[PDB]
């Protein structure tokens, strides 16, 4: 269940975690993290590899997770180049969403996960003919997942922005996916 | 440090 974009992102979060563990996680956040000063606004990978870093063995685990199933799913099912597109754009708005609430200091790949999750699910509900659903089990998991970030029932600060702006952009490509 | 979690 893991085509070239699914196992590239997962290497690479791999290796960003690797990174932040010779290194320790501040050094790696100064050069992936979203631009946090005016000088780094041309820095144009940042708008992107924030989804890049994790900040414990749990965080990468969950994520990678989803990722390799959801995103191991559109990839064999729809073509890399779509799940290319899901990652470039919810990467984006998840970023820009939770950076507009919570300043710059996050990471993860789990507002690319959210836009997974509402993907795979509102393009099995109307077009059943995708071959593509959230089977139930995912769906009750999906729910916790996101109830758990809203309440905020871990340990640490949830990037409650990346989540909305995720799923609100899975939804929205699925939505224009299905229109026939 | 305290960073949020994606
Ligand atoms: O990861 C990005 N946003 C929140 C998902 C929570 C991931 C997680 C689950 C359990 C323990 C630590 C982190």
């Amino acid at each position: 269940r893991a085509g070239p974009v699914t196992w590239v992102m997962m290497i690479a979060c791999v290796v960003v975690f690797i990174a932040m563990q010779i290194l320790g996680d501040q050094e790696v956040m100064l050069w992936l993290a979203w631009p946090f000063d005016p000088t780094l606004k041309f820095e144009f990978w940042r708008y992107f590899t924030h989804a890049l870093m994790h900040f414990s063995l749990m965080h990468i685990l969950f994520n990678l997770l989803w990722w390799w199933y959801l995103g191991g799913a559109v990839e064999k099912r729809l073509g890399s180049g779509k799940l290319i597109v899901i990652t470039l754009i919810s990467a984006l708005l998840s970023g820009y969403v939770q950076q507009k609430f919570s300043g710059p200091w996050f990471g993860g790949l789990s507002g690319v996960v959210y836009a997974l999750m509402g993907y795979v699910w509102l393009r099995g509900e109307r077009d059943p003919q995708s071959g593509i659903y959230l089977q139930r089990g995912l769906i009750i998991f999906a729910l916790i997942w996101i109830v758990a970030g809203w309440f905020d029932l871990f340990g640490m600060s949830m990037a409650n922005g990346a989540h909305i702006a995720g799923l609100a952009v899975g939804l929205a490509m699925a939505f224009v996916d299905s229109l026939n | 440090a305290r960073v949020w979690h994606a």
